[PDB]
């Protein structure tokens, strides 16, 4: 869905 | 004159950048000795911060929206969540390996295993192994001695036969522990005053099987004191472990400290006990002994994990000073020996323990 | 049906006892008809003292002495003060003799009904309480129980033979060290050994008796049990041929090692316990193992002989007091039919007039 | 010096 950490993308 | 007890400071979590404010334990977490995760905010960005404790000072920081965020006591996964949604990302290869949404906020949580996550919730604690395509299990319902309680810990035996929630409250003017003691075999739990504790396993002489060990720490009404005890029925064939009970120390000026943290290393069968307020306790697992006794931090200590290596202690406190405690092999012996005067405990600790 | 006979005396913990002081340091049982227990009762010290003829009535009294020890057979009690020593008769409230040691006393204990033998790091000395004397340096410490732990001193009946035991850890092991004098030929010999006693010894077709050394160890050999004769043969006595065989350990009990040995005239038999205890029973005319077993779960720190019977009683650190001893009712059937030793058998029934 | 208080 969405995400709770962002790693470039 | 000789310490029983190295102690040394490995960061300054402030000289890595890291605002004061975000130093505690609702921000802070150290799930082993090997991260630290923070989580600040700077603009409207939180994120998080991540340490590695081979890397102090190249921190990495990550956008993050999640309420928490726990690492993994041996790789670069991380646990984060929000609200009921609860997610689990392999930072290194950029995945989010397994997702769920809980049906009840999760009140506090924490590794308890190379892969498996415990969730606690205002009436529930589950445990969710990472291990394949599984899903939260429902280990007990909360005893109400809890009720109302800020969850703060959660311990588990080795054979995750015997499972330790532990919560504090004021109540008379005063840091009360409520400790949960439930049976996995006997499907069973039992209240318990208390502020810290941890399990341990232990092979008594004479035994053939080890015997699981539950020693817990507490304030209560009768001032300190410190249990060790055998959980459940001993091994067929094995004999019983004598309860132990001791009281632990606090001088006048700690009116209001109590124990916050437990850690017990089997290299040398000693209990590491840190109060609130950065007092050190050194006890012998077997007897219960109380070997050393110090200070060593005058700011509070919030977290605390194993230190692998030394077989001791770590943790931060809020400076964010991130110190260890552990055995100094070295003189343990000569200091129990000729300042504890205490010859037998010497000659046991030695002998037991090859030292 | 068993050759031997337990049987629980007392619980030291019902009396109110502090689990605290149940060890080598601060309970002493010099007899069976006494045990001395030292507690820090407030900010005074005080012992309990415990007639084992009326266990229910402990009387305690204020004491400032780092060490008291009951004499074997009245309420005449040694205190000790560092180098000052004080003998009192409770009964008639009166300091009976007073010594002050130019060194300090590391050990003592009573071996009659009125000398206490008093060790110091470098010297041993006995103390008579028969009239006006003072302490008589009975010979020198060898270098061997040099750093050891002091914990044992015997003598054989005719106070001839004197054994000083030590212990220490070595090699990650218990080494015990134990020193052996001549008081004829003012002579010291070093001896391996942790537990050991003195015993007379008639043999066949012997005028007089011989006096024998029995001691057991836990050597890099394993555990072994020596009996031999000491000394010279009285003039006309054929001397007794030495005899050595193995004391069993399990691989449960990887540490544990001898700790007491109490010899009975009455059936000729030797009882050794081991530290963590175990019992043995030894023929002590042949060394004939005739049996072994697990008597106590927690750890044995005194012993004594037991009078009423002739066997052993002690002390654990859980405070019981146990006491094991010969089942004169079965000893003989046992061996004859359990061990399969008519000839041991026939020989201990005709020997110490038994069946 | 009395190292035991008896009374």
């Amino acid at each position: 869905a969405v995400s709770l950490l962002d790693l470039d993308a | 004159q000789i310490l029983p007890i190295r102690f040394q400071e490995h960061l300054q979590l402030q000289n890595l950048g890291i605002n004061p404010a975000n130093i505690g334990f609702s921000t802070l977490t150290m799930e082993s000795d090997k991260f630290i995760c923070i989580r600040e905010k700077v603009g409207e960005q939180a994120q998080v911060v991540i340490i590695d404790m081979n890397d102090p000072s190249n921190p990495i920081r990550r956008p993050i929206s999640a309420d928490s965020a726990i690492m993994n006591p041996a790789s670069k996964v991380i646990a984060l969540k929000a609200g009921k949604t609860l997610q689990i990302f392999n930072i290194e290869m950029k995945s989010k390996m397994k997702a769920h949404t809980m049906t009840d906020d999760v009140t506090f949580w924490k590794w308890i295993s190379l892969n498996t996550v415990a969730l606690v919730t205002d009436n529930a604690v589950y445990h969710w192994s990472m291990e394949g395509e599984s899903q939260p299990v429902k280990m007990f319902d909360r005893h109400s001695s809890l009720a109302g309680c800020q969850i703060i810990n959660y311990r588990t035996d080795a054979k995750q036969k015997w499972l330790l929630l532990t919560g504090i409250s004021a109540q008379q003017n005063r840091v009360v522990g409520a400790m949960q003691l439930y049976s996995v075999d006997r499907k069973v739990s039992q209240p318990i005053e208390g502020h810290a504790a941890s399990f341990a396993q232990f092979k008594m002489e004479g035994n053939a099987e080890e015997s699981t060990l539950f020693c817990f720490a507490v304030r209560g009404q009768a001032g300190g004191k410190l249990h060790i005890i055998e959980v459940g029925t001993p091994p067929t064939g094995n004999q019983p472990f004598p309860k132990k009970a001791v009281d632990v120390f606090f001088p006048p000026e700690a009116q209001n400290d109590f124990p916050v943290a437990m850690q017990i290393s089997e290299k040398h069968d000693v209990v590491f006990l840190i109060t609130k307020y950065g007092y050190i306790h050194l006890y012998d697992l077997e007897t219960g002994t109380c070997i050393y006794m110090n200070r060593i931090s005058g700011e509070t200590i919030f977290v605390t994990a194993p230190h692998e290596a030394t077989a001791g202690i770590i943790g931060v406190n809020r400076k964010g000073q991130v110190l260890s405690v552990c055995v100094e092999e070295e003189n343990i012996i000569p200091y129990i020996t000729n300042v504890l005067q205490n010859p037998d405990l010497a000659l046991r600790m030695a002998v037991r323990n090859n030292l």
